[PDB]
RNA sequence: UCAGGGAACUGAAACAUCUCAGUACCUGAAGGAGAAGAAAGAGAAUUCGAUUCCGUUAGUAGCGGCGAGCGAACCCGGAU
RNA sequence: GAAACGAUGACUGAAUCCGCGCGGACCACCGCGCAAGGCUAAAUACUCCCAGUGACCGAUAGCGCAUAGUACCGUGAGGG
RNA sequence: UGUUAUGGCGUGCCUAUUGAAGCAUGAGCCGGCGACUUAGACCUGACGUGCGAGCUUAAGUUGAAAAACGGAGGCGGAGCGAAAGCGAGUCCGAAUAGGGCGGCAUUAGUACGUCGGGCUAGACUCGAAACCAGGUGAGCUAAGCAUGACCAGGUUGAAA
RNA sequence: AACCGAACCUGGAGAUAGCUAGUUCUCCCCGAAAUGUAUUGAGGUACAGCCUCGGAUGUUGACCAUGUCCUGUAGAGCACUCACAAGGCUAAACCUUAUGAAACUCCGAAGGGGCACGCGUUUAGUCCGGGAGUGAGGCUGCGAGAGCUAACUUCCGUAGCCGAGAGGGAAACAACCCAGACCAUCAGCUAAGGUCCCUAAAUGAUCGCUCAGUGGUUAA
RNA sequence: GUAGGGGAGCGUUCAGUCCGCGGAGAAGCCAUACCGGAAGGAGUGGUGGAGCCGACUGAAGUGCGGAUGCCGGCAUGAGU
RNA sequence: GCGACUGUUUACCAAAAUCACAGCACUCUGCCAACACGAACAGUGGACGUAUAGGGUGUGACGCCUGCCCGGUGCCGGAAGGUCAAGUGGAGCGGUGCAAGCUGCGAAAUGAAGCCCCGGUGAACGGCUAAGGUAGCGAAAUUCCUUGUCGGGUAAGUUCCGACCUGCACGAAAGGCGUAACGAUCUGGGCGCUGUCUCAACGAGGGACUCGGUGAAAUUGAAUUGGCUGUAAAGAUGCGGCCUACCCGUAGCAGGACGAAAAGACCCCGUGGAGCUUUACUAUAGUCUGGCAUUGGGAUUCGGGUUUCUGAAACUUGGAUUUCUAACCUGAAAAAUCACUUUCGGGGACCGUGCUUGGCGGGUAGUUUGACUGGGGCGGUCGCCUCCCAAAAUGUAACGGAGGCGCCCAAAGGUCACCUCAAGACGGUUGGAAAUCGUCUGUAGAGCGCAAAGGUAGAAGGUGGCUUGACUGCGAGACUGACACGUCGAGCAGGGAGGAAACUCGGGCUUAGUGAACCGGUGGUACCGUGUGGAAGGGCCAUCGAUCAACGGAUAAAAGUUACCCCGGGGAUAACAGGCUGAUCUCCCCCGAGAGUCCAUAUCGGCGGGGAGGUUUGGCACCUC
RNA sequence: ACCCCCGUGCCCAUAGCACUGUGGAACCACCCCACCCCAUGCCGAACUGGGUCGUGAAACACAGCAGCGCCAAUGAUACUCGGACCGCAGGGUCCCGGAAAAGUCGGUCAGCGCGGGGGU
């Protein structure tokens, strides 16, 4: 796919897939903590599998 | 009618005579069902959790004052 | 989407301009004959792309006195090439 | 979170020489004149923030 | 082959833009082929050098209700 | 879209060699080119036709037809 | 082996289903036709062969009673980041808290082939009601126009 | 131009079809699912669960015992809350006496769960990766709601059997009782069930019961 | 033991290679009490009048009871 | 009764009370007419017509007649104002260059038709808040209750006539009430006749039957195809048990074979279809309108600048007016449409036409119009939080039983310091149930911002002091979830707060106060920036915008109807019947209070109790779409 | 060592309350005065500050005491895991282990430390 590249599901040395902070980004804030201050990174197993089928070769 | 389907969770997450670790949650609770002993910190929602690592054992005192504590392993 | 790819929050960027070919220290030094790399023999040295600049980075640690023509290299790499004795060159 | 015609407000922050937002629920109701507090910028902190926008 | 004109089912699991697709179809001209062609260019090397064709670059740059999805070129190897 | 460039339908309407157009808003600088005139083999596509060939058919297969656009159906296009 | 008499036992097949002898589906019978395929320098696995930290060619040229040539290019080879960029590190950040990653104790990739699947195209086979384009139809029928044809016999008895 | 809420023919075109049928040689191995969450979702799909194959690990699995903790059900009991029966007292209160409870609890099991150990017999487990199917369940007993303490009702829980399970019994009979079919036998023992005749097997033995065909249909 | 995953195989056509068979009779057809764990395979007789088994390897338009499936032939209703 | 009438209409289920009809009314249209066909400044129909004409619309001979209401919708009229597009125009803002200059967003004025604003309009849409029924009619093709009440007819009259009126929901041109005549119209009655009937008989003919000739069809798993009763997917020849039953046909009957026929047309399902509708969404033919061309001259007021005598003159530029003829349009003329030197005539810088601007636009076009659901619809319900159901872990459904949330608090936060409640009993000035004060008791019977549960007395409650940790960079380790989220969090640094201190502080006793992604708004940052140096644009850190509430959210943007309907499916799912059930229904029994002068029982049986049936309306949804 | 007192813990009602007898110059408490440290949303009541006399009244400490609380057996039961059955149903029984609540028998008015002060 051509969307998923500039978004999460980045690919690593272990071919593991990189999640994000979805917690809130732009809208609906003025609420909570260090919790907010995340844009940061993450990962998961079950949708690791069919993820990189989108953006196969070019990581 | 009936309009709450969500469980929260609660219960007691680490029982007595159980090897624990530091940062583990020994209990989830509404009020203080029991209070914290040594080894034990308590968050906003109560929720007794572990400061150190060790064996979690229970002290049940006099019906309604109860305590979770962490005794050393080494 | 009803689900889970959207709902995932990004802009980011693209770019991806100049990116370098990797030539390890351990490649040149240690093993082989000291083919004495510089500007051409490198193509036959088994490190082959072009279309890109070549860059030397430190991996293996051994003493050899060598000189190389590359497009750029790493600080520590220079540090360890001159300190086993040698030279590393950049274009003018 | 949600907003409309209502009272209170969310202003955030601003201050001398630091440029920064606390992003805090305020209110216009009971007591509002100064939205003023003390907060930490890109500086040493130790600096007063006037939250009136 | 070129030009004038130019759909919808369908896909988007609804549907308006988008897709289908400049496809289908209609129409004009022409030949054994046609079209295209001799830089007010490509392009970032003060490099190339008319056009067409194949390989490749490359599902890369980039387009997109940034959705479904669409998707080049320069270099470079070839036919001439 | 920050939309350059080409292309016209309407309306305006320039310079011309220390001139002109381009280099993806724009400017300067640096490069690239000289429009508003023409013609132009070859490599390219196709198969009515002809030849050769086939881990293609062999009579419910193979073209629809081991000849037939016939018999037959339809006012007709058409179908068969 | 063929046939038979008596005894015992015995609810066609398929589908669809919680459940079918079903008074639910399909089918008169036999013959023949009849449905998971193919394509790509595609993706990812299994097995196998060849080279091996290397592995391979594409278009094409030459030769074809047969194949060679052709390194453009493709994949290992370095990761981290939004990127500039840095580099066995990198990013976050006021250096030490973490993310990913190398050293892990450590191996291996690449081209081909067959097979498992994935995507793209009808994509297992058959089946719409519809939608769009070009065209054929008023020799049926709905009407208009032009020009012709037809209405035994009887009754009633308006104006002037 | 013999079917007009938009004619006919050819073409796009093999439209699209979360829908319905159909899908053909053999044996061998394992063996599901009708659940969860999400869904312009509800007879469809994604992920998880449950199947298979390969790899790695190598008892971590399984039951069962001991120890240890967690619990507010059954019961029970009015100490709070609501309900409530009789009497006293001078209608709340208050005392004697006496009860009810899914949303009351002074109390509170049997059981259940987590951890550790194996002190004891067992065999599975976990991780990586390929291929799935399934996402309509059904009945019974026990524990509830709903219902009328109706339903071959419905909706959860829980065990087992159908499902996908043939064989024996229950006259017939998915599910109930007994029990899991690799193959052959004109061999033997049993289970549930049976043993007068249809029919396999005691018209058995001892002490009773009922004269009604009760047996071989229900109540005040 | 149903979906489903796994394993070993039977058979048909074509193909290359090997072994051969055939007018003192090939394939196809008909019967059959043999063989093999199955798919299936032989033997013999009858028919038949040209061609064809077996083994190995490769490739498939490769195995039918169903689809109100298709083309065909022929039954029932009935001598109604 | 309905329509006046002749007539017309659903080829193939409707001939009518439908349609048309003369007549009436509203309205449009002055002639290259309005209107309509149409790539079209072509042509043509309107019409070789000209307002006594033509279009459109509604009523529907004739007779009396036609009321009230314009608030809303439309249509006509109006100008003082409110907004209103391009466009002529450029103060100002920002980029780049040393610079002249070259460039980006772009305004006050000038801006039309629309819409808001005013007034009128009804044989306009319309209503009986703008007003509320004037005639006339009324249980009527309108009437529910209803077989209304009376009366007529009949032995008997849910129909029919007549009244009445209580008009569920008559009414004046979607005409009101009448009306002779008309009608294969609809309704009630009577006379006559009669096989329609009591109630059927006989007779004829043509088939049926028999023989000779020719010889079909739908259908068909196969069949060696009985009855009862029972079981079985809940309607048995094909299972059980019992009964019956020799083999085979011919003529006959129509109970079964859930008999045939057509993959139900009802119903439901499908993010299937199509016709229609409209103040659903979106475009659009058409049409309106400003500007620009085609497109010219002259006069007059007016906005303005260059030129040059001390306010006039002009080389002038646009605007409105007026007018003109050389553009153009258009008619006659010997030459039917054209063409023309043409003699001319009228119109005329208009119209038309091309480009653009804004408006209107179901005339047309593409589409949209959710789900749950003991069938669908209607009603309700979709996310969040608390109890109960929940079977003493966790979890667990219901259109199960109850009740909350979409906030609030600059202090209800941080910290430090102090304080202790509800109630009762005795006594007290405004009291005399409760206030306020005092004594006494007083594990909570109070409080905790809200719902509830837990928790609270060593405070989490009730007061003050200082304050802003309602912080920035992080997160060991865990709870929880398919994921995505969600929660708890020691410890680390920068730096602050309160305390003397140990220390506590990354909001609030906790558990609801919410919302992925996309596209944008703003402040910071300086990573990218298409030759280069900048700038535009982008990125990264904040961050604002969603009753996206159908709350994992379909597009920025969407309602209805089909009885004209189609297709794909469903016994997954309703209406019929059966089945299970028996609430309701039906019926029987128990007890015996009382009635019965006396006595419950000759009859009758309060309040209650127990069953049978399976005829009722249902429940369920099992076989059959 | 023994008595006792003050502080302070573990135990957190079989240690609590009521009734109460003893204790005073050792320790404790009131009472004592307070302009000032400090304070009272008013009062030094409470904080707090300066110290005896005084009484041991009140409070606190110790002791008697079982009227109330509190703890509470044995037996038997309710219920129930497992096993096996009855009844159309409501419901119920048998075997086998586990086994309460309440009530009765009773049990108590505590027990175990540390440091210091003062007696014989
Ligand atoms: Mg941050
Ligand atoms: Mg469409
Ligand atoms: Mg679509
Ligand atoms: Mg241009
Ligand atoms: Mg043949
Ligand atoms: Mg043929
Ligand atoms: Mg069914
Ligand atoms: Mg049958
Ligand atoms: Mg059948
Ligand atoms: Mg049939
Ligand atoms: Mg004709
Ligand atoms: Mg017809
Ligand atoms: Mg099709
Ligand atoms: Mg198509
Ligand atoms: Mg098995
Ligand atoms: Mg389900
Ligand atoms: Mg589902
Ligand atoms: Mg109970
Ligand atoms: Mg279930
Ligand atoms: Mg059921
Ligand atoms: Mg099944
Ligand atoms: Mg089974
Ligand atoms: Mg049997
Ligand atoms: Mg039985
Ligand atoms: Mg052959
Ligand atoms: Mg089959
Ligand atoms: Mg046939
Ligand atoms: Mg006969
Ligand atoms: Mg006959
Ligand atoms: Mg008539
Ligand atoms: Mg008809
Ligand atoms: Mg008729
Ligand atoms: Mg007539
Ligand atoms: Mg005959
Ligand atoms: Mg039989
Ligand atoms: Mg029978
Ligand atoms: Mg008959
Ligand atoms: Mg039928
Ligand atoms: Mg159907
Ligand atoms: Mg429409
Ligand atoms: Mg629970
Ligand atoms: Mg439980
Ligand atoms: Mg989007
Ligand atoms: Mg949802
Ligand atoms: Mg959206
Ligand atoms: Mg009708
Ligand atoms: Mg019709
Ligand atoms: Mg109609
Ligand atoms: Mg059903
Ligand atoms: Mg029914
Ligand atoms: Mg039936
Ligand atoms: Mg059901
Ligand atoms: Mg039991």
């Amino acid at each position: 796919t051509h969307k998923m590249a500039k978004r999460r599901i980045k690919i690593t040395g272990t071919g593991k897939v990189m999640a994000f902070k979805s917690g809130k980004r732009h809208q609906n804030t003025g609420k909570s903590g260090d919790e907010i201050r995340g844009k940061g990174k993450g990962f998961v197993l079950a949708k690791a599998e069919w993820a990189r089928m989108k953006l196969m070769l070019p990581r | 009618n009936g309009r709450d389907s969500n469980p929260k969770y609660l219960g007691v997450k680490k029982f007595g005579g159980e090897v624990v670790k530091a940062g583990n949650i020994l209990v989830r609770q509404r009020g203080t069902k029991f209070k914290a002993g040594q080894g034990v910190g308590m968050g906003r929602d109560h929720t007794l959790f572990a400061l150190s690592d060790g064996k979690v054992v229970f002290i049940n005192k006099g019906k309604g004052a109860r305590f979770i504590s962490i005794e050393a392993a080494q | 989407r009803s689900r889970l790819i959207a709902r995932l929050p990004k802009r980011g960027f693209n770019n991806v301009g100049t990116t370098y070919e990797v030539v390890k220290l351990s490649q040149l030094q240690d093993l082989e004959d000291t083919t004495f790399d510089r500007d051409t023999l490198e193509a036959y040295r088994l490190v082959r792309r072009k279309n890109r600049p070549v860059k030397l980075l430190a991996s293996g640690e051994i003493s050899r006195a060598v000189t190389v023509h590359v497009d750029a290299a790493s600080a520590a790499a220079i540090k360890a090439v001159e300190a086993a004795g040698g030279r590393v060159v950049l274009p003018e | 979170a949600k907003d409309g015609p209502r009272i209170i407000v969310k202003m955030e922050s601003s201050a001398g020489t630091g440029f920064y937002y606390t992003t805090t629920k305020n209110r216009r109701n009971t007591q509002a004149k100064l939205e003023l507090k003390k907060y930490d910028p890109v500086a040493k902190k130790h600096v007063v923030f006037r939250e009136k926008k």
